[PDB]
């Protein structure tokens, strides 16, 4: 039992527009595939529902969750959710400036106008309050308050444009100060007219049923594998067929990096919400998060819609991990996790951890020469050949003509072989402090692996009785008998 | 990447009784094999002849660095595979079992017999542990 | 009508030393040229007047506007106006460290000494207050206060050196904490002696009278161009002199990037203030801000001195724009605005907007074959590079309909050959050429959706081509006359019907 | 710069029924013209003969990229011109009018007649709109 | 004006026993030992045998809250608390330690042992407060005068957890509920053990005798037994075995003798009962050229065995000057001093006698047919000069200087000379002036320049000047 | 190394009545000497003959930049020396005195006489000031 919210309560925290979510159950079910969304700016929801357009990959400015511009994409990113975070604000603005220039006529900015109804919406949510009136150059304004301490906001009675200025003696994060001026918001060009943008639905991950993936594979391209006398070169093409149509992903022009089935699924989603009335366009604009390798966001609450059509909301990252494990990656569903996890994401240096079974095993599994070499590469950030060779001997596909009983033997030996060509390197010179550890490590691994193969059938115990001294098909003779 | 070239550099200087940094084609293979590859004698010729017009049989880094700069193109799928491995391994034990290999298969249409299945495992299996580890899953998908 | 301050009140806000400003009226007038200054540290003014030297391009540390070191250039930039802004402080210091090392013996730092009179000046301005006395190692000190909460300052009675320390439990922006220690200030080497520096007069922009620029042109060279037949090459001749002598600028060694007339004007300015007594040296050390393309500063208040000799102080950027528009760039005066405006300044990523007519009209203007082929490049940043030919998945198709014609047809629109025809003719041939391109384009979109953004580029061209044509037409008589025209068979025939259609 | 070379690249591949990337001098002109230039047949020879010693008449990018790397030297004044345009346009309407052309001129000494003036405008005018737009002002300054 | 004994040791941060133990080595080896400050809240942990951080861990320790004394993974819990850039730079460092050193370094939940809480209560760092129950689990709040975070400890396993206060925001702009406090740890025998501040050594100044002892009796003889180079044969046997330093990874850049001196220091501490291995993991700050730390208080233990604690950098400089670099002891100061350290752009100043008396002159251009450019004019220090007599030299010298006085120097009005060059030549002239009066006063520049007229090849005026020796 | 190359560049162009940038071996020495070096006529040949196979006797920068790229290897100890100087100078006056030279010596074993000492100072002394300044200490340590 995990502690996750369900239905109504969860949808509430998801941020998606109810109608849209309900509409999504349909696709989740029909296509038997889990749909997971990253949080959605709650103050964005209503805007979305009212048909406002959402931001695509050509807009990386962060939305706002406070003040009159709440729900929109303020040009001045210190008015966004990243308010007060110098680096984020700065990185945020550069992004907007880029959106404005590298995409002229595509994206632009426009003054924020708070419609009569929106002010109301905001009053309820307790975000801002229409206050006392003010007159400034023969012009009528009405102050708009917020518990914020740096800025002061007001709205024009005529055109309903909102303006803001820095408070007395107060200073912007970027160390600015200014008087009354319009609040610009990111907008996209729609039919020659510039229309404001708002948060979109960011997909955390799409987990389809293996079967659903099958439908992606062409009926005779699969048979040309299924129906193959051989077994090895089959299990390969069957896997490569999973990859190509199920796993592999590619950088689309504006949809970011996503796969092909994902592209479809994407369209179904946007379709679904348009049938409900969404006239803003797409609500989902790109690949998913597990492919967002440069700037991974680690959210606490994930909103999941299972192929049943139910609503679940993981409470915390650790939990989201469980859910995915118990109900997806462990239940015949296609799933791959962000390649940056367990590494330092290049873009924002994020370090999001995730459970990776392959690693778990590392401790009991001797390495391939490549890994062994590539471990000597990334160990050069600050020298002998029979080892990497032997490791290449351990993993030899030639073994596919021998018997398990044989295999273990030849392997058990090959391991002991390497454990030797290694033991003597350390018996040799200290070389580099960290290189010493690498071998004390290999040793243990090689040890465990061997010791493992042995308990499969019958380490150091049988290590005192073996040869080092004169090298061909002879030192291997004694061993044969030793294992029996 | 830096590591990429860094890797090709590690092995290259691993075996080279030349000193300065120039090996032979009599060993070029061993290099590409120690670095995780299984090239055929037919491919080790049509390449060492296109770029190597020296007619001396001497090879260095800048030359080698370029050959690899071609092969590693439609094969760098290391990722996709590694991910696929994780897809088969339902129990997340780090190894692929017959039972597991079954599901993936049956769920993809091909209904296999407890016999055929155990055949594939044993074929892909290299150490005889009775299961396929990533390393093995890799060889089986490459070699 | 604009809300800008004038005279005395404006001068007050300008920061320039009164005498110096008055002295400037002279040059503004005499040379019939607008002079615009960026704000000047008000707490710097008096120091300047008292003959303190100003900082040149070899010193980028920011001045201070509070505390005892107010008006000077503190080595510890957290004592400057950028106080409390970690990144700015840090960037500020690196700059000082550089000034100190990459310019040894040229620039240096020295302890700040507050002269008996300066303390007084500071007391009035309400910056610091001489407080209680203190004795610390047999040495007499007098506390100096400030409404600041991080630092504490005191001054030595003997040599008048000011020291400062961080308050109890308080932490520096850079996360430091230390006890009493001298306040060092940037200084320059003058005759082997190190003298303190202060804010300089940064010129926002220099707008001279076209005529004044004429005096720059050698009367002979103006002749070898004003004396010739070719009516068209008549203008092009002066245009290039106007440039060569007033528009072009170059990177001087220490004067940054400025023009030649500007170099002169610069000297007149420094001359002028020396006539009044300024013994510090130059008060103006660099080209104007309009050439400061890497790190543009966007100030709110600009101080302008018109060729009349009056003082104006724009209240805000938007206003400064108007002023310049209504009284300079629209009144026969030479003016060019920072090339970084409307772009992302490379240095500080600033994005200062300015009104650029050329653009404000590129909506009713048809693109150049080049002002197109270049776009196709930029828009090629949202895809992979390969082969222009054969871009489809199918092998039966290898070409995006109207590949080059759209370009050529644009090169046809802008043909200098048209200089032998009549306007009436021109509009016609052009109006057509436009409709021609609007076709070779319309069919590209009619062909395949090629790239999402490439689609927009054409929906754009379309509109433009549209407006341009529709514009030429209302000059004399769009889609209305688009339904009745040929596509199907391509030489001097589809052009025949048109002829009559326009009448 | 990146865009610079990027621009020369766009046109180059615009017309080239060669495929790999090699055009002829029979079209080299059209290229430089579509890319915003008006070279004379005399200049299209003394250059395609200095660097092109192939005697085949085949041209590619690296070659072309270098030719442009010379012409675009004392002509890249694109800026200065654009600024000058803005100087004439007092009313900031985006176009240069006769009245405007007058002032600039008279203020520079040359007093022109309402006739001569209107002559220059028409000459420079290419669309017949009765005014000079930047694009036109450009051609007129670099023909 | 420096603290001494007990009082100083108190401020040093070292574990008393360890310091006392150090007197022994300082004395025995006649060598000054200087330590940079040590996190006071780290002291006790160290003493209780906790392991210290080596160069593979650059996260900063904490000096407040329950995690005080350790290396929090979340660097906003460290001493750098509240310093966005430092926190961020700190974390990246931890992330790196965790990844680029897998299995070597790791992180683990912080557990506050029954005694530690007590220790913390005395130091007045945290207080065990009211109880709390959260999912059938028992917790006890732990307070701190901090305003951003809130801490609690589990009664079962004694794990400490923390969360952000209501409406409060992290420096990095975060907010989260209850979660474990992870701490940097190193791998020890397959088990992950927590780390703490080490004993960062400031400097080491050995009795000049000691460096001799370092030299092999042979290599020394081949130059001391009248092989007179000797004059320079010593300095080089002084350099290679006393000044020369080189990288090393586990330890950083340091010197052979230093390496040894390390070992003895470490061993020297085991004896007191220190379990967790080494406390001195790497070379002295004077070789930490990329990211120099400028501390206020330095802890010094003189070859006598006494304890001194400089109060401030300016003072630490004096101490070193008066009692070390001026008293026959080997010492070299961080090469980054007086320069902009590359790594952190630090600019720590130090007194360089060489720059002291910098009123001298040599190959400048350090400043960056018909013979006029050639000729021997810029070579004041003519090696071939030991042939002349002390008098000739001082006499000829002045001449060479003046030779440069009006060399190509009077070119003060070549076209347009920038105040930068003049300033230099000027200065240079200001140098040649003093770089003469001395040679004079030794045995008697603004003396007589009217008795000098250089309007011909220096050879012609050569005789002149020699006649001016009067 | 920017400054490094920058330094070798300063002197190189200091004397060169060639113009473009090509000097002779008749002056190559003067260059290396003005740049702080004392090479022997024997070393100024075996090098100007290995890289300079032109047989013309013409030298430029790229060539010179490489020669220096070799000599400045086991001599760049500028640091170590400078530090050593500071070690002798106990009084921190910036100069090395006989008294000082004594200690360092006696403390290193070699007990010298007030005579021998004063001999070394004078030998190392170049200006006759009766003391050794860093510059001098340097020359004395160079060879
Ligand atoms: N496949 C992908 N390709 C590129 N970027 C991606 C991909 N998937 C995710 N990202 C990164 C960011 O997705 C958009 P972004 O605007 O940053 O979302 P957000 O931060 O949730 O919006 P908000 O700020 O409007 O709340
Ligand atoms: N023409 C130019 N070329 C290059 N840089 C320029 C030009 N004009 C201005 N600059 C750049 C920096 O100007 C000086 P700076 O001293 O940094 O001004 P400031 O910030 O107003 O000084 P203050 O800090 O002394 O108040
Ligand atoms: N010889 C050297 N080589 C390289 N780096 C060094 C050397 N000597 C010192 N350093 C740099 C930093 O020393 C370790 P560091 O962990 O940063 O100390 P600290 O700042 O005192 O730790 P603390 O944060 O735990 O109090
Ligand atoms: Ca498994
Ligand atoms: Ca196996
Ligand atoms: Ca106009
Ligand atoms: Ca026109
Ligand atoms: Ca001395
Ligand atoms: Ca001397
Ligand atoms: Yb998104
Ligand atoms: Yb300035
Ligand atoms: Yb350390």
């Amino acid at each position: 039992r995990i502690d996750v919210l369900k239905g109504e309560k969860a949808l509430k925290a998801s941020g998606l527009v109810p109608e849209h979510a309900d509409a999504f159950k349909k696709i989740a079910r029909e296509l038997n595939t889990y749909i997971l969304f990253r949080p959605v700016n709650k103050l964005a929801t209503n805007l979305i529902k009212s048909g406002v357009a959402t931001k695509g990959l050509n807009v990386h400015g962060k939305s706002s969750d406070w003040g009159p511009v709440a729900g929109y994409i303020p040009f001045d990113q210190d008015l966004s959710k990243k308010h007060g975070q110098q680096l984020a604000v700065e990185k945020g603005n550069l992004e907007n400036k880029k959106s404005i220039t590298e995409h002229e006529g595509e994206i632009g900015k426009i003054p924020l106008k708070l419609d009569h109804l929106r002010i109301e919406e905001l009053k309820e949510n307790g975000i801002i309050l229409k206050g006392k009136k003010e007159i400034d150059n023969g012009k009528k304004y009405y102050l708009l308050e917020s518990n914020n301490q740096v800025y002061e906001f007001r709205i024009s009675d005529e055109n309903n444009e909102v303006q803001y200025k820095t408070k007395e003696g107060k200073i912007t994060v970027l160390g600015e100060k200014f008087n009354w001026r319009n609040i610009e918001v990111m907008a996209k060009n729609v039919e020659g007219v510039l229309k404001p943008l708002t948060a979109d639905y960011d997909l955390f991950a799409l987990a389809p049923s293996l079967t659903e993936i099958k439908k992606q594979i062409p009926q005779k391209e699969w048979d040309k594998v299924v129906n193959t006398p051989n077994s090895l070169e089959k299990q390969k093409g069957v896997t490569n067929l999973l990859i190509k149509y199920g796993i592999e992903r590619k950088p689309d022009s504006t949809k970011g990096t996503l796969s092909n089935w994902q592209k479809q699924m994407l369209d179904r989603l946007n379709e679904a919400v348009k049938y409900t009335g969404y006239t803003g366009g797409d609500v989902v604009n790109h690949g998913t998060e597990q492919d967002n390798e440069e700037f991974p966001e680690k959210d606490n609450e994930i909103f999941i819609i299972n192929p049943e059509g139910e609503f679940i909301l993981t409470k915390n990252w650790e939990m989201t991990g469980r859910f995915i494990e118990k109900n997806i990656t462990g239940k015949d569903y296609l799933y791959y996790f962000n390649r940056s996890y367990n590494k330092i994401a290049p873009g924002n240096k994020a370090y999001i951890e995730w459970t990776d079974p392959i690693t778990k095993a590392k401790i009991n599994t001797i390495p391939t020469s490549a890994e062994f070499i590539k471990n000597l590469s990334s160990i050069r950030r600050s020298s002998v050949k029979k080892i990497a060779g032997y490791l290449s001997d351990y993993y030899n596909s030639a073994n596919h003509i021998f018997s398990q009983e044989k295999k273990r033997k030849i392997s058990i030996f090959r391991g002991i072989q390497a454990y030797n060509e290694i033991e003597n390197v350390l018996k040799s010179k200290q070389i580099a402090p960290e290189y010493k550890n690498y071998f004390q490590y290999l040793k243990e691994r090689i040890t465990n692996q061997v010791q493992l193969l042995l308990t499969h059938q019958k380490f150091k115990l049988l290590y005192k009785q073996l040869n080092f001294t004169e090298n061909e098909t002879d030192n291997f003779e004694v061993f044969q008998k030793i294992i029996d | 990447t830096e590591e990429q070239i860094a890797e090709f550099k590690e092995a290259f200087s691993l075996f080279d009784k030349d000193g300065d940094g120039t090996i032979t084609t009599k060993e070029l293979g061993t290099v590409m094999r120690s670095l995780g590859q299984n090239p055929t004698e037919a491919e080790l010729q049509d390449m060492i002849n296109e770029v190597d017009a020296d007619g001396n049989g001497t090879i260095d880094f800048p030359e080698f660095l370029t050959m690899m700069a071609r092969k590693m193109k439609d094969t760098d799928s290391e990722e996709e595979i590694r991910e696929a491995f994780r897809v088969f391994d339902k129990d997340g034990n780090g190894y692929i079992s017959a039972a597991e290999l079954r599901h993936v298969m049956t769920n993809l249409g091909e209904k296999l017999t407890d016999e055929e299945v155990d055949e594939m495992i044993r074929e892909a299996d290299i150490d005889g542990d009775g299961q396929v580890n990533y390393e093995e899953f890799v060889q089986m998908m490459t070699a």
